[PDB]
RNA sequence: GCUGAAAGCAUCUAAGCACGAAACUUGCCCCGAGAUGAGUUCUCCCUGACCCUUUAAGGGUCCUGAAGGAACGUUGAAGAC
RNA sequence: GAUGUCGGCUCAUCACAUCCUGGGGCUGAAGUAGGUCCCAAGGGUAUGGCUGUUCGCCAUUUAAAGUGGUACGCGAGCUGG
RNA sequence: GUGAAGAGGGAAACAACCCAGACCGCCAGCUAAGGUCCCAAAGUCAUGGUUAAGUGGGAAACGAUGUGGGAAGGCCCAGAC
RNA sequence: CCCGGCGAGGGGAGUGAAAAAGAACCUGAAACCGUGUACGUACAAGCAGUGGGAGCACGCUUAGGCGUGUGACUGCGUACC
């Protein structure tokens, strides 16, 4: 079905009476307000635009204010879309809570991974380090050869080289749902999820199933 | 007496609609390229686009002789070392039929900035309906 | 390591298309002394937001 | 393999029909409208007055300066810049 | 009026005459396990002792430790036995 | 014989092959090799056949009720296959 | 006389036939580096030209449809020794 937008509160653990420690990620899922409904007739595809959280009035631009005003909902900190599975109906202004995850047992968590900045091949691509001794000359962490001789006479596209690492969209699949606290607007999922504390997260039912 | 040369600012272009159902691919393509380049006009100029706008309908119903419906292979390279990807005529028609006629015509047009300009005047639709009624296209039997 | 051909004056100019300097968009005017100054910086006379912070 | 003639039979094939693999196209993840074929949807802003002339996607003066953006400042689990 | 030539290291990429995994026909195919041929290149495809060695022998692993092309790939990347 | 010391046209590109030997000018005509569906100048020319393999547009011993043409022969309404 | 650090270097004034003869001084070429104007240029691939050629600007012209600059697009075209 549709997903929800939450915030990565942090990581903790849950102790079970059987004596098992479950590493969990605390996700705060406040009510998601539907800001726009898209259909085949007007948009060519079925989806719902939702918002969550709150934004300062002075920081909300007039174009953004009008979009929220049309749906009659308070301005949030962003907008996200979820496709409808041919059997879901929603109306603008509807509030979607974390209660819909009560019977999923597995979710897909998407977020922006931590940014490592400019990373070398050893860190970025797990390249093997060359000898630290035995005559090595300024080539301890250098990539080494990056191609073949005249025959190709070039470097192929997709060659693994140093560059930006992290700070990109990442999805972790098939994470168990440990607890669904509707009153506290909390969702506990076993394992770690991409991104740092306070980063936006998108939670959807597991697609692999 | 200098030979007459067409001028792009005073060249007349007409609109035509062509039905591709049951038409041989290559034989249909040659006529489209011929008219797209303006070779049928007495004022044809090699360096000026004197062709006509042509709308092609029912592109998914084009016909090919022999076993070309399953043996003709379209090759293209993505640019990566993996690279070569191929699709047969049947798959192209099922996946996106318009490219079949577009690819065929593109190969018969001249290569260069002017050739690309000529290709812009070709409109291909998979179905039997087009949204160019405002241009008053004229039926062209070819 | 070194060039095989001499780059043209055109190539040199295109590389310098990003070397142009950016002038200050505008200067702030002090409340009291009415002196032009860089925003968030004290004036040459020692004023800042009409306070006379430090002159000596 | 089924049915089935050419070839009274036989025959998986010529018409027709059903199976069949980590290959192929999808399904999963990421990028993606410079996709110059530059797409779609929602929302927001601007509703002056004259002059010149080779009189048109023309030029200029006065008034006006919106939505928004940028700049600057405090900075970030963002970052070589 | 120079195109650095073995091996190792790092990083590879393609071919299929396929080493493993996948699908099949025949078998002097009971089963298990094999033999041979056909299809298949998606992914995967040892660490050490000796020697500069590639190789090879040996020890012990693995589903398998494939065969080749790429200036016998790769010294304006390293090494210099 | 050509290149060397030879341009022009053709063979996609291709000194030596094919056509043909450039004194200069022309926005005139006829031809050679080679060509006439489009890129690209000229036949989607006419008549009678062949091919179904994209053969044409890469190749052998050898294998095969592919298919066209030709001259004979065996057995057959005493009933053949 | 003026700007400037009682600078450097300039702008006036004055001398001279001439100061664009000012001592970095007769004449003042080319490479090379700038400012201004016209035109072209951000979907287009290669010895950068050549043949064709629109548009724009400008000078003509007893409209005379020409000259000059630029060169969208297009055929051909791999420097010299």
């Amino acid at each position: 079905m549709i997903g929800l937008v939450g915030k990565k509160v942090g990581m903790t653990r849950i102790f079970t009476e059987d004596g098992v420690s479950i590493p969990v990620t605390v996700i705060e899922v406040e009510a998601n307000r539907v800001t726009q409904v898209k259909d085949l007739a007007n948009d060519g595809y079925r989806a719902i635009q939702v918002t969550t959280g709150a934004k300062k009035a002075n920081r909300v631009t007039k174009p953004e204010a009008g979009h929220f005003a049309k749906a009659g909902v308070e301005a949030g900190r962003g907008l996200w879309e979820f496709r409808l599975a041919e059997g879901e109906e929603f109306t603008v202004g509807q509030s979607i809570s974390v209660e819909l995850f009560a019977d999923v047992k597995k979710v897909d968590v998407t977020g922006t991974s931590k940014g490592k900045g400019f990373a070398g091949t050893v860190k970025r691509w797990n390249f093997r380090t060359q000898d630290a001794t035995h005559g090595n000359s300024l080539s301890h962490r250098v990539p080494g050869s990056i191609g073949q001789n005249q025959t190709p006479g070039k470097v192929f596209k997709g060659k693994k080289m140093a560059g930006q690492m992290g700070n990109e969209r990442v999805t972790v699949q098939s994470l168990d749902v440990v607890r669904v606290d509707a009153e506290r607007n909390l969702l506990l999922v076993k394992g770690a999820v991409p991104g740092a504390t306070g980063s936006d997260l998108i939670v959807k039912p597991a697609v692999k199933a | 007496m200098k030979t007459f040369t067409a001028k792009p600012e005073t060249v007349k272009r007409d609109w035509y609609v062509v039905d591709a159902t049951g038409k041989t691919l290559g034989r249909l393509a040659t006529e489209l390229a011929r008219r797209l380049r303006g070779k049928h006009k007495a004022e044809y100029t090699p360096h000026v686009d004197t062709g006509d706008y042509i709308i092609v309908l029912n592109a998914d119903k084009v016909a090919v002789t022999g076993n070309k419906r399953t043996d003709k292979v379209y090759y293209h390279h993505t640019g990566h070392i993996g690279g070569i990807k191929q699709a047969t005529f049947e798959e192209m028609i099922a996946r996106r039929p318009e490219r079949v006629i577009e690819i065929a015509v593109k190969g018969m047009l001249p290569k260069g900035p002017l050739g690309r300009a000529m290709f812009r005047k070709l409109k291909v639709y998979a179905g039997n309906e087009h949204n160019h009624a405002a241009q008053q296209p004229q039926v062209l039997d070819i | 390591a070194v060039q095989q051909n001499k780059p043209t004056r055109s190539k040199r100019g295109m590389r310098r298309s990003h070397d142009a300097l950016t002038a200050v968009t505008s200067l702030s005017v002090d409340k009291t002394s009415g002196e032009k100054h860089l925003r968030h910086h004290i004036t040459a006379d020692g004023y800042y937001r009409g306070r006379k912070v430090i002159a000596k």
